[PDB]
């Protein structure tokens, strides 16, 4: 069995070469944080972050914040039914959810999309970074008065601005009253489930807003840190 | 085979009342969350209301809140939608949609263009 | 008005088929197999643990030599394992990391994979350069690739999330036949032993039997209440088993054109991801969302045993061609090899 | 003198029961944890093993104080006496390792991956080997039926004794103390968010109180022992030669040594049974 | 205009499926039981082989 004896050694030597390559790939894989980009077509999710690549039917966006690599994936070439391929993103660092705040007609659909993603059995442990995009359009729509939010959401009639709200200087009280109403609609779903395994990070962003990359970095830092406190309790 | 038959509907004057019935077959009705979905002419499908497995949890769209009531009968394997004080903006084809999986809180693709577990739909017209 | 007319004629045809199936339902498989003795308790131990994947495993397929297998991970790597020694024979870096299926060619010279990239990539394992290279990229599907199976070195059948299945000519890169008729995402397919027919399970809770050469659907099988995630032919080719999200397994017969047996338990409330048969077909092994793999008695619908060796979702499993061992893949990034002992 | 015999006997019996129950049960849970989730608990296991051996050195030591006789031979005495202290500084070593590890993934979450735990087995092995080598002075410096507390101290020059005492304090207590305090201080800051989350459920607050408790027990237990150990050694060498100070220091060091021995049983409560992962495994 | 075209295809498919020959369930059940019996001995998972003949010792 001398001929067969060296055959096993050759196969075992090739195994070590593969293992060395896997360790090099493991370092890159865990040094990159993967994000799932979601939202409807009217939302400006494609322009949230100010290296962009299109691989097959998936729009890949790679950016670096404080020497940390983020790889954000957008899925474009799929059917409207997404209850199966959404399971492929069960191990992402966070989900980026973008909502058109000024679009009152489709605002309820965005809530239903958020509710299903939040309550999905394979997404129960993934935090969501919520970007309430197009705030400038929301301000103009409220100031104009042509469209009333209470027409679409009756709860807005008896809603009061939270005491913890921090409106920007020189902002109409009506605008920030409605700006935080839409945020609380998504936080009502967020705080009604999860059992502490994941949280939602609401943000107010506009079309001209170059700080969205920084906001994702800060939120994912808190997501990872909370993840470490849970899975590294016994060192 | 999963099949849903929507019954009821028709031409009703504005401000009238209308009751829709959904007959479920081919699956254990008590194990699934049920939804009501409508499609206005010239517009896509939109979610109207849902009811949990036991009926404890109920939700509505803000445009129909306070006017539509959704109920289910697990023993009768039937779903109901009471529509009173109707408006001409409610003229649409109403669909009985079942959530894809049992014993789940999420309901992903009920409001989709081609959904397998959604019935043929019933026509509701409110314009005088 | 014609659309309403055709809707009623379809119901009449469906009732005609339902009555025809009920007419030939003289007996039940449970009654026929009541007399035979049970298989007893099936105890299997983890002989091997395959470590190396950095992300959840989504698919595995044994080679025809019953020794080599290929497993697909979501980190972007294809690894070929020597199951006897746990040595890694190859590690193929994938251009797109969101792979959902993998297939081993019966000749052993090629492997296939594909996922959210809507592409079935063929890799040549026997090259003079000593490295694995992409030999073909099969484009044409408009949805994610859910399953693929080689017919030979030149033909492969792929199922996609665009509700269609396709037969591909690898040499020309074109799909010779397209199998349409599913109204939901096709999640799995299984080839008949003679490779003249194949069954596919979709998210419309139906299983369709397709003729490879003719290219049309011969029979449609209904009975599940949720999306079908797995399907596997019986070893003689006259039956197949499916697994759905309704926590049930059903055994359909091709010639009787109806369901024969249901494999479900009250404790089981989770979806089923993968199904396979033993060499004789007496055992049906099914993977579940509760991190366990239940071995069922196909004839008697009895849970023969449980494979509990994973800490996350069991995404795939498969039995070797000689029936010697069964491999189970899981979202915990590990593969395990199981067999019994005397 | 007579009190010191009784103080050790009473205290060591109190720690004997929870120390065995706390550490043996923890190791069984650690083995199950490694088999299930395949995640490293190297620092937790080594701390439990180091505490387990220290408790295991008590039953032989308790026998001496209840009989005033050591019929087991001088060879066994020099091992049981050496076993307790080699595991005391071993526990201190892995309390710093836990403190530095917690500081690493809470102050730099992005610079701590699964593969960052490389060269971790090389830390525990190196920690034991150097400690087991440097702690050999405990039986070497008292080698001269009397065992443990009654062992005579070797006649060593005062100048040479101070140098050894100074080095032992710096690398045995002073270095662990500053690192633990520094890691705890910055880890507390990183767990204090500028904008708290409304529905946070106090996940970080519980960690903040747990980490402060971990550093508090470290200061309460080991610091009094190392403030009397240099003084107690001079009493054995009769350098002080003061009647009043001789009785006070020996009794004070007896309490401090017993207090430092409490860390054998307090560690499972503070570190192991305070974790919600342990509750899931037990229940 | 689309819907009517899809309706014709679905009706046409049901005609093909309704014209197939179906055997009795008892006949189909017996064939499945017969195949399992004939190959029971050569099933390593059903009847585990001796450790000497098991490649995965
Ligand atoms: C009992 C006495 C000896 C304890 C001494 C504590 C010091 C010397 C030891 C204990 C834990 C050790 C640390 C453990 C982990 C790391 C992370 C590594 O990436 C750099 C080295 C570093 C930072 C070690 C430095 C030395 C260290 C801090
Ligand atoms: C003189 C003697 C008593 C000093 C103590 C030596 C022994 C008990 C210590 C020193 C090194 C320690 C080992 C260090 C590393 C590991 C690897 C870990 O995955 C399991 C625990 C284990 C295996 C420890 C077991 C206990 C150990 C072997």
């Amino acid at each position: 069995t001398e001929d067969q004896r060296n055959e096993e050694k050759a196969q075992r030597e090739a195994n070590k070469m593969i293992e060395k390559q896997l360790q090099k790939d493991k370092q890159v894989y865990r040094a990159t944080h993967r994000l799932l980009l979601l939202g409807a077509d009217n939302s400006g999710k494609s322009t949230i972050v100010k290296i962009y690549h299109v691989n097959s039917g998936i729009f890949e966006t790679k950016f670096q914040v404080d020497k940390v690599n983020f790889h954000m994936f957008d899925v474009g070439a799929q059917r409207d039914e997404r209850r199966k391929w959404i399971q492929c993103f069960n191990d992402v660092t966070a989900i980026i959810f973008v909502v058109d705040s000024s679009d009152y007609n489709r605002l309820q659909e965005a809530l239903n999309d958020f509710k299903s993603i939040w309550n999905n059995r394979w997404l129960r442990t993934i935090s969501v970074i919520l970007f309430l995009n197009k705030q400038d359009l929301l301000a103009e729509k409220v100031l104009a008065g042509k469209s009333k939010i209470e027409d679409y959401f009756p709860e807005f009639a008896r809603y009061t601005t939270p005491e913890d709200a921090t409106p920007e200087p020189g902002e109409d009280p009506r605008v920030t009253r409605a700006k935080y109403f839409i945020r609380d609609e998504f936080l009502r779903i967020s705080t009604a489930s999860g059992d502490g395994r994941h949280y939602c990070y609401p943000h107010f962003t506009c079309s001209v807003d170059t700080e969205n990359a920084r906001r994702i970095f800060n939120d994912c830092r808190d997501i990872i840190q909370r993840m470490h406190l849970r899975q590294y309790e016994l060192l | 085979q999963v099949q849903l038959q929507e019954s009821g509907g028709g031409l009703v004057q504005p401000g009238g009342s209308l009751r829709l019935s959904c007959a479920a077959s081919g699956f254990t009705f008590s194990n699934y969350k049920m939804n009501w979905v409508r499609q206005a002419p010239g517009k896509g499908l939109e979610w109207v209301s849902d009811i949990s497995q036991s009926g404890a949890s109920i939700s509505y769209t803000g445009s129909v809140k306070g006017r539509f009531t959704i109920s289910r009968d697990n023993a009768k394997n039937t779903l109901y939608l009471q529509m009173n004080s109707l408006k001409p903006e409610d003229t649409a084809v109403y669909y009985c949609a079942r959530c894809p999986a049992p014993f789940t809180r999420d309901c992903f693709d009920v409001t989709s263009t081609t959904y397998a577990y959604r019935g043929q739909g019933t026509q509701v017209t409110v314009s005088s | 008005s014609e659309l309403d007319q055709l809707r009623q004629e379809a119901e009449q045809l469906k009732n005609q088929i339902r009555d025809a199936r009920k007419a030939c339902a003289d007996a039940t498989l449970s009654q026929i197999t009541n007399n035979i003795d049970p298989v007893g308790r099936i105890q299997m131990r983890t002989r091997r643990t395959l470590r190396g994947h950095l992300a959840k495993i989504y698919a595995m397929h044994w080679g025809t030599d019953s020794r080599l297998l290929v497993s697909a991970s979501q980190d972007g790597k294809l690894i070929i394992w020597d199951s006897y020694t746990t040595n890694k024979v190859h590690a193929i870096p994938l251009r797109s990391s969101w792979v959902m299926t993998c297939a081993y060619a019966p000749s052993g010279n090629y492997v296939a994979c594909g996922g959210l990239d809507n592409i079935c990539s063929i890799y040549n394992l026997k090259t003079r350069e000593g490295n694995v290279r992409v030999s073909r990229e099969l484009a044409g599907h408009t949805g994610y690739l859910s399953c693929c199976r080689f017919l030979d070195d030149n033909q492969i059948v792929t199922s996609s999330g665009d509700t269609t299945c396709a037969l591909w000519d690898i040499e020309t890169g074109q799909q010779t036949t397209t199998f349409t008729g599913h109204t939901g995402d096709v999640m799995s397919l299984s080839l008949a032993p003679d490779t003249r027919l194949f069954v596919s399970g979709a998210c419309d809770a139906s299983a369709k039997l397709w003729d490879v050469r003719e290219g049309m659907c011969r029979q449609t099988f209904t009975g599940h209440e949720s999306d079908i995630n797995a399907i596997c032919f019986f070893p003689n080719g006259n039956a197949f088993a499916t697994g759905s999200d309704d926590a049930t397994c059903r055994l359909f017969d091709l010639r009787a054109d109806q369901e024969l047996m249901t494999y479900s338990h009250d404790n089981i409330i989770c979806g089923i991801t993968s199904v396979s048969f033993s060499k004789s077909g007496r055992l049906l092994l099914a993977g579940y969302d509760d991190f366990n793999c239940n071995v069922w008695d196909a004839l008697k619908a009895d849970r023969a045993g449980v494979l509990a060796g994973h800490d996350n979702r069991v995404s795939c499993l498969g039995v070797t061609d000689d029936g010697m061992a069964v491999a189970t893949g899981s979202w915990d990034s590990f593969l395990k090899i199981w067999n019994g002992s005397s | 003198t007579d009190f010191r015999y009784f103080i050790y006997a009473v205290t060591y019996t109190v720690i004997l029961v929870p120390g065995l129950i706390g550490n043996i049960l923890a190791l069984w849970v650690f083995y199950g944890y490694m088999k299930e989730t395949k995640r490293a608990v190297i620092f937790m296991i080594n701390l439990a093993i180091a505490d387990l051996l220290q408790v295991l050195s008590l039953p032989l030591r308790i026998f001496y104080y209840l009989n005033h006789d050591w019929p087991f031979g001088p060879g066994l005495c020099m091992f049981c006496f050496y076993l307790k202290y080699v595991n005391m500084y071993a526990s201190i070593y892995f309390l710093v390792c836990i403190s530095v590890r917690r500081f690493w993934f809470l102050m730099y979450p992005f610079r701590f991956h699964d593969c960052k735990q490389k060269y971790d087995l090389y830390i525990s092995i190196a920690g034991w080997l150097i400690i087991c080598l440097a702690c050999v002075l405990f039986p070497l410096l008292r080698t001269s039926t009397k065992c443990f507390v009654d062992l005579p101290t070797r006649n060593v020059n005062l100048a040479q004794s101070v140098v050894m005492m100074t080095i032992g304090e710096l690398i045995g207590f002073v270095t662990p103390l500053l690192i633990v305090l520094y890691c705890t201080w910055k880890t507390v800051l990183s767990l204090q968010d500028k904008y708290p989350m409304a529905q946070d459920l106090g996940e970080k607050q519980k960690a903040l109180k747990m980490i402060l408790t971990c550093a508090g027990v470290f200061l309460i237990c080991f610091a009094p022992y190392h403030f009397s150990f240099p003084l107690d050694f001079l009493v054995k060498s009769n350098e002080i030669k003061s009647c009043l100070a001789r009785r006070v220091i020996l009794i004070f060091h007896s309490v401090a040594l017993c207090l430092a021995s409490l860390n054998s049983c307090l560690d499972p409560v503070i570190y192991y049974f305070s974790t919600n992962e342990f509750r899931r495994r037990l229940s | 205009t689309a819907s009517i075209a899809q309706a014709r295809k679905l009706v046409e498919q049901l005609k093909m499926e309704a014209n197939i020959d179906r055997i009795k369930v008892s006949k189909a059940a017996a064939d499945l039981m017969a195949y399992c019996e004939a190959h029971a001995k050569e099933d390593p998972l059903l009847t585990p082989v001796p450790a000497s003949e098991n490649p995965f010792r």
